[PDB]
This record gives structure tokens, C-alpha cells and sequence, in this order.
């Protein structure tokens, strides 16, 4: 419990040192994305194709 | 009070902050172009 209290601590002052909200590192973390295809990755299927 | 002025103040609440705008640039695709029919010239190669 403590290590998780700790834990919380040290990534919000992270986070408020670096300007980000949580929402920012949720979008560059997570595995919830959306599966949904997206113009842009239809523009990198056939860039790169 | 005896002229009618309370005793205890009023509330003061806080007002609404100043919020950050938003926009988006939204992408489009269009796709590439189909590749035409090739037709034989009647010059030869370094030519054409």
C-alpha cells in the first residue's frame, strides 16, 4: 500500500513537472485504443504500399 | 444588528475558470490513381 501511495506520488509530480494530464500518458500508454480504421492509416497503407 | 446589517457574512462562491480551446485537424483520404491502359509507340526505346 505504501509502495502504491509512492507510486502515485512520484508519477504525479512526473506528471506535473512535465505539463502532461493524465489523458496525454493514457494516450500514449494504453492498450484501449480503438480499432477503428482511420484516413490516416489508410494514408500510411498506401504511402507505404 | 439593531440597524439590520447581519451578523454572520455572506457566501462567496467561486465563478467558473477559463477554459483551454480545442480544435482538430481531421484528415481525409483519397486513394491513388488507377493505372492506365499502355498503348505501343512505333519509335524504339531511346526515343520514346
Amino acid at each position: 500500500l505504501t509502495q502504491l501511495i509512492s507510486f502515485l506520488f512520484q508519477c504525479t509530480q512526473w506528471l506535473t513537472t512535465q505539463k502532461w494530464s493524465v489523458s496525454d500518458v493514457f494516450l500514449m500508454t494504453t492498450d484501449n485504443y480503438s480499432t477503428v480504421l482511420t484516413p490516416d492509416i489508410e494514408n500510411l497503407i498506401t504511402t507505404l504500399s | 444588528t439593531i440597524d439590520g446589517q447581519p451578523l454572520s457574512l455572506s457566501l462567496y462562491a467561486t465563478p467558473a475558470d477559463p477554459s483551454m480551446l480545442l480544435s482538430a485537424a481531421i484528415t481525409a483520404s483519397q486513394g491513388g490513381g488507377d493505372l492506365p491502359h499502355a498503348v505501343m509507340p512505333m519509335y524504339r526505346f531511346p526515343v520514346i
